[PDB]
């Protein structure tokens, strides 16, 4: 998150009126508390999955410019987090089929599963 | 008894065939019949479920069991979907359409 | 004796033994029905019970087949079964799928041919419970690999079963089912 | 199943390869104790994983009459083939005492076997 927040909420942007809403089931440690306290006016964290559509109803996913799904740089199996992010794309497009999603993958042969979805 | 016979060695062994054996494979299987090539192609459209029940049971002893109706059948405009839903125990009021795949329990000839 | 009835209510089936020719010959209304007015050639074909198709116990190298080998034989009408099973993954008991699909209430030509698709090094760990049934096949591939499904004649095929062998590993809850949903969509595309 | 060997003593073992040692040798020594005549002896048939008994057989390989049956004590056909009905006391010993789930569940295999033999 830090690099993404450093190169997203940067001083030299034009007209940033956009409030980042993180949504993740694991509660953060103290370092992320210190990081979210630094960006108080732009960042809101929430706890919960992106598979329960009630949790998507809490973050107002129905109306948002876009939803970005991040991915870990490392893992035991890349087909774990690849297919998990494909699952998250399936869920978010199942809720509201007119949203832009900018995701991440870890392989190239797992990215063909995103053309699988008709939405 | 077959739970016991599988319980003896954790395997499904077998042997020869008797007139007791081939008399045991007369159970009633589960199947799904069309409404085009069948006998009741006349009863295919506008036939009530009850008449199909009786004319199937009194002729073939096939227990009519449910109607597997196509989803975009009650709609007026022709769609292209082939997903069909399941209706269990239809009463006399239930109008039949010719493009169904009626669930029935079939006997063994 | 007992009868097993499909109804809509328990009072509909309380009716079901209140019957007499005299008391209830000519009543067509169910509410009217409910009156307690009664005054009162030695080839091994089947198994020992004779209820399942039983062939001879064969070797697993017979019913193994490559991608191009199944691509040669057109085998329409069949039933494929996908398995996401690793070697360390827990058992499923695929035998209980083959028994009621080889149930001897069907004729021998009437049967549906089963082709499993998955890791051969999983199916060898369960094949000692399935090695008695007449026609069956193994495809040593991956259900996500689309070329095996092209070679398995999925388009000209009966319902294809997707079963997740590795239910054992559980990440979150829904993520446990990720492989099955991912496969089904891939088959649809 | 060919050789009828009545009077014998079977010993069941629930031993996996990774499971800890038992020391079955200390069962065979006082049952081969030279206070008995050679015809007077009780023949021991172990029943269990051969890939466990190979890990302890280097301590038992000196004794006159002994046998291994590579099966499972829960598998009833091996007990039919081991002539359990025409046999002396049958010993059930749980090799995998190492894995311990709860407390009683550790002893589940032994109780399950004994009941199966009784049926």
């Amino acid at each position: 998150v830090s690099n993404f927040l450093k190169d997203f909420l940067h001083k030299d942007r034009d007209d940033v009126n956009v409030e980042i809403v993180f949504l993740h089931n694991i509660s953060p440690n103290l370092e992320l508390e210190a990081l979210f306290k630094r960006h108080f006016t732009q960042v809101e964290f929430y706890q919960g999955s992106v598979l329960n559509p009630h949790d998507l109803a809490r973050v107002k996913i129905e109306s948002a410019d876009a939803c970005l799904i991040l991915a870990n740089k490392y893992c035991a199996d890349p087909d774990a987090e690849d297919a998990s992010n494909i699952m998250r794309v399936i869920s978010i497009k199942n809720y509201h089929p007119k949203i832009r999603i900018i995701t991440q993958m870890l392989q190239y042969h797992n990215k063909a599963h995103l053309l699988n979805i008709p939405s | 008894e077959l739970e016991a016979l599988i319980a003896e060695e954790n395997a499904l062994r077998g042997g020869y065939s008797t007139p007791q054996t081939l008399a045991n494979r007369d159970r009633c299987r589960v199947a799904q019949l069309a409404l085009l090539d069948g006998p009741f192609a006349d009863l295919g459209d506008g036939g009530c479920y009850g008449d199909l029940f009786c004319k199937a049971l009194k002729t073939y002893n096939m227990l009519c069991f449910g109607i597997y109706r196509l989803r975009d059948a009650h709609l007026s405009t022709p769609s292209q979907c082939t997903k069909r839903y399941v209706i269990t125990n239809p009463p006399y009021e239930f109008e039949l359409v010719p493009t169904d795949l009626i669930f029935c329990l079939m006997q063994f000839d | 004796t007992l009868g097993f009835f499909i109804a809509s209510d328990a009072k509909e089936v309380k009716r079901a033994f209140f019957y007499c020719k005299a008391c209830h010959d000519d009543i067509t209304d169910p509410k009217r029905i409910k009156k307690c007015g009664c005054k009162r050639s030695n080839v091994k074909k089947y198994d020992s019970t004779g209820m399942f198709h039983w062939c001879a116990p064969k070797e697993i190298e017979k019913v193994i087949l490559t991608r191009s080998e199944a691509a040669m034989t057109v085998l329409s009408g069949h039933v494929v079964v996908c398995i996401f099973g690793d070697v360390s993954s827990a058992l499923i008991g695929l035998r209980n799928l083959v028994m009621p699909l080889r149930a001897s209430n069907f004729h021998y030509h009437e049967l549906k041919h089963i082709v499993f698709v998955g890791s051969i090094e999983y199916l060898k760990r369960e094949w000692e419970t399935l090695h008695n049934f007449p026609k069956v096949s193994i495809l040593p591939g991956t259900p996500l690999s689309r070329a095996d499904l092209r070679a398995v004649n999925i388009n000209l095929c009966d319902m294809c079963v997707i079963l997740s062998a590795n239910q054992n590993n559980i990440d979150d809850t829904s993520l446990q089912d990720k492989e099955c949903i991912l496969a089904s969509l891939n088959i649809k595309s």
